[PDB]
């Protein structure tokens, strides 16, 4: 799109609600493949997305 | 084995909720049997396919 | 019909032609990729046709700019960490009962 | 008369051998449920048959080469590699029909990937 | 009645368009109900009648009916500690094993 | 036209259109004026963002692009809106 | 199931269901996910 | 809403509307198979429930000379049928 784009977007309704939020110590999250190279694709994605 | 671990480990099995009384092993069974719990129809499905000409 | 790929730019929105997990489609990927063990005297076999490239699961809708793109609209739905709780020392401290529990994620109807 | 005087195209799957399912083929099906600790195989396997064999009975003579039956959560993607031979319309009819059939069927998000080649795309000859 | 029905029926009309690619499809399908919710509960769409944990825990209430000291109470009390340990029985199939139990006690 | 378009924009104003019909009338129309008025660069441009993205368009938008080029004097693109329209 | 269980208490590829023969074929198309042979 | 393959593709807007449409017949055909057996489609394997994906019935089930028969029916929309249970 060059010239022909969305003027305004609607970003989704997140609310602060007054519940206080759960904290979590750790996360393990174990990820199970037939294959390493997925595996190895799928830790860069996950980590690049922790690390942002 | 004292008498004192004897009652301690039936008061435990009264908080955790095993069986208090020991019922030797034998008859222990039924508290294992109570712990635990189409091809034919796929194909007149293909047959009805076939009639309406959208099979084979 | 000719390839769609012929009309794509060098400068594209790559994102925007996978926005989501999409299978290998060689009429809308812009690469001249090849795979396959080749015969004597050949070549890996061309995308056009290839059934193996269509069996990778390709991340062509996740590339480090989509991800980038992505987590920094997501953004708005986090929370911050209470910074008292430096380190596991004052964890085991403010909040000494630990509760641990799984999710299985599986592939399925169910 | 007296006793004394008498007396093919291959594809890429089709050719190479089961012994290089992962060395140089591939797996068609790629599910969760067949790895270590993951539950209903013989589900998903059934699943796959009847799946392929519907395919192939939905495209009679149109597939060029086998399916990829892939599933993402809860969702069903058939990517198929099909010839130009039918005409589009029909292409398009039979795809809604199928991704409806199939989605009643297993009360699960079907999806089709028709990809349509000029002809088979033989590999090599045996 | 039927007017407002269909007069909601073709409001929901004048902004039916196809969708535009695939985050409108999933959204869609997510509004729909049939793609699964994410993160993952493994739990989902599934509350067991909300019942509580007393409730599956401690199932020796339904055994007044019994003999109170007889061997008949050893067995129940036995049954209703096997109850007690089932994950895939709802309340009610516990209680209707006990109750399957009391009634084939008393034609007996 | 460029007013309404903004309009358009805003939010989810888009699925206002209605059916393809409406559309491609539209669509059509606001092709047919950005050829009769915009700078002969922008309105490649829009005809690069809006075909076949949005629309197919009819052959009358093509002859009314033509005239455009023409007023333009950029004959040389001739080439590849005849690729396009083939 | 629960009426016959009641009673009882006071007293070939099975693995993926299917026939043995067709594991075989399916296994060695590729078509088992996981299934390579060694 | 049309596939990437470029002999799919549709080229015109009644091309286009041709494919759409001939989608759409494969999808009621589809949905009158559903409704004509439910019978082949009724076994539910998913967790939870999805409503959308089982088959409608559009016969009455109250047979019996009442008021709620004939209710039934208007809610099934059945207008000469439901003149004679009147």
């Amino acid at each position: 799109l060059h010239v022909d784009v969305p003027k305004d977007l609607t970003k989704p309704v997140v609310t602060i609600s007054d519940e206080p939020d759960i904290l979590y110590k750790r996360l393990s999250v174990l990820v199970k493949g037939h294959d390493k190279a997925v595996l190895d694709s799928y830790e860069y994605f996950a980590v690049l997305a922790a690390k942002e | 084995l004292s008498e004192y671990a004897f009652r301690m480990s039936r008061l435990s099995a009264r908080l955790f909720g095993e069986v208090t009384r020991p019922t030797n092993s034998k008859s222990m069974k039924v508290v294992k049997l109570f712990s635990e719990l189409n091809h034919h129809t796929y194909a007149e499905l293909m047959q009805t396919l076939r009639f309406l000409g959208l099979y084979r | 019909l000719p390839p769609r790929t012929e009309k794509m730019a060098v400068d594209q929105d790559w994102p925007s032609v996978y926005p989501v997990a999409a299978p290998f489609k060689p009429s809308a990927v812009p690469l001249p990729v090849r795979m396959g063990y080749p015969v004597k005297k050949g070549v890996p076999m061309a995308k056009e046709g290839n059934l193996e490239l269509l069996k990778i699961p390709n991340f062509l809708h996740l590339t480090p700019v989509a991800i980038k793109k992505h987590c920094e609209a997501l953004k708005d739905f986090c929370t911050e960490w209470p910074a008292a709780l430096d380190s596991d020392e004052k964890c085991e401290k403010h909040f000494p009962i630990e509760i641990d529990s799984t999710d299985y994620v599986s592939s399925g109807p169910s | 008369r007296e006793l004394p005087c008498a007396w093919k195209p291959v594809t890429y799957e089709e050719a190479h051998a089961p012994h290089y399912i992962a060395h140089r083929k591939g797996w068609l099906s790629l599910h969760t449920g067949n790895l270590d600790g993951e539950d209903h195989a013989a589900e998903r396997t059934v699943e796959d048959v009847f799946l392929r064999k519907f395919m192939w009975g939905t495209f009679p003579g149109c597939l060029a080469d086998q399916l990829v039956l892939k599933r993402r959560g809860n969702q069903l993607e058939i990517c198929a590699v099909v010839l130009r031979q039918l005409s589009p319309h029909k292409y398009y009819f039979l795809v809604g029909y199928s991704e409806t059939l199939l989605s009643y069927f297993y009360k699960c998000p079907v999806r089709l990937h028709l990809q349509t080649v000029p002809s088979k795309v033989v590999y090599k000859y045996l | 009645s039927l007017w407002d029905v269909e007069f909601a029926k073709q409001l929901a009309t004048v902004n039916e368009q196809p969708l535009q690619n695939g985050f409108e499809e999933l959204i869609q399908w997510t509004k729909e109900g049939k793609l699964w919710e994410f993160p993952i509960n493994n739990e989902a769409g599934f509350d067991d009648d909300g019942s509580e944990f007393h409730e599956h825990i401690f199932l020796e209430k339904h055994l007044e009916s019994f003999p109170k000291q007889g061997p008949i109470r050893h067995f129940m009390e036995l049954v209703t500690c096997g109850l007690s340990k089932n994950p895939y029985l709802s309340v009610k199939q516990k209680v209707e094993h006990i109750e399957w139990f009391r009634n084939y006690f008393n034609e007996k | 036209a460029y007013q309404v378009h903004g309009l358009l924009k805003t939010g989810d104003n888009w699925k206002f259109i209605g059916p393809d019909q409406h559309r491609n009338f539209y669509y059509s129309k606001f092709f047919d004026l950005i050829c009769l008025m915009e700078q002969i660069d922008v309105t490649l441009k829009w005809y690069e963002d809006l075909i076949p993205s949005a629309y197919f368009p009819h052959s009358q938008t093509m002859i009314h692009l033509l005239q455009a080029l023409d007023v333009a004097n950029r004959l040389e693109v001739i080439p590849k809106i005849w690729k396009d329209s083939k | 199931a629960d009426e016959r269980l009641r009673i009882n208490s006071l007293r070939v590829k099975r693995r993926w269901r299917l026939s043995r023969i067709v594991f075989r074929h399916l296994a060695d198309h590729g078509q088992l996910s996981g299934i390579q042979r060694a | 809403v049309f596939q990437d393959d470029p002999y799919l593709m549709p080229a015109s807007s009644l091309e286009s509307r041709s494919f759409l449409l001939a989608k759409k017949s494969g999808e009621n055909v589809a949905k009158f198979i559903i409704n004509s057996y439910p019978k082949y489609f009724q076994k539910d394997i998913a967790e939870p429930h999805i409503p959308c994906l089982m088959p409608e019935y559009f016969e009455p089930q109250i047979k019996d000379i009442s008021e709620a028969a004939l209710k039934e029916r208007i809610e099934l929309r059945k207008v000469k049928a439901s003149v004679d249970m009147f």
